[PDB]
């Protein structure tokens, strides 16, 4: 009767399929709540400026 | 400084004023009720008063 190609023919799936995705890479940057130089500047009075 | 002229064998008293103005940075903490200047002299009222 004829040739035809694979793609002509629906196909039913006998694969069980299973997804997964990689952790993303991440950065962490500098972060502090105060610096030392906040801190010191937090005293009223120096001793060594004055 | 203003020194008395010599007179040999006395106790001799001299006065000197010099009279100084400064520009200063002045820090008050909460509850803002005193504020104390560069020099280390504290000044004992609020820097909102008036």
């Amino acid at each position: 009767s004829h040739q035809l190609s694979r793609a002509d023919i629906t196909t039913v799936s006998t694969f069980i399929d299973l997804n997964i995705t990689m952790l993303e890479d991440h950065e962490f940057v500098p972060l502090e709540v105060y610096t030392r130089h906040e801190i010191k500047d937090s005293g009223l009075l120096d001793y060594t400026e004055v | 400084k203003y020194n008395p002229s010599r007179v040999e064998a006395f106790h001799r008293y001299g006065t000197t004023v010099n009279c100084i103005v400064e520009e200063v940075d002045a820090r008050s903490v909460y509850p803002y009720d005193e504020f104390v200047l560069a020099t280390g002299d504290f000044v004992y009222m609020s820097p909102f008063y008036g």
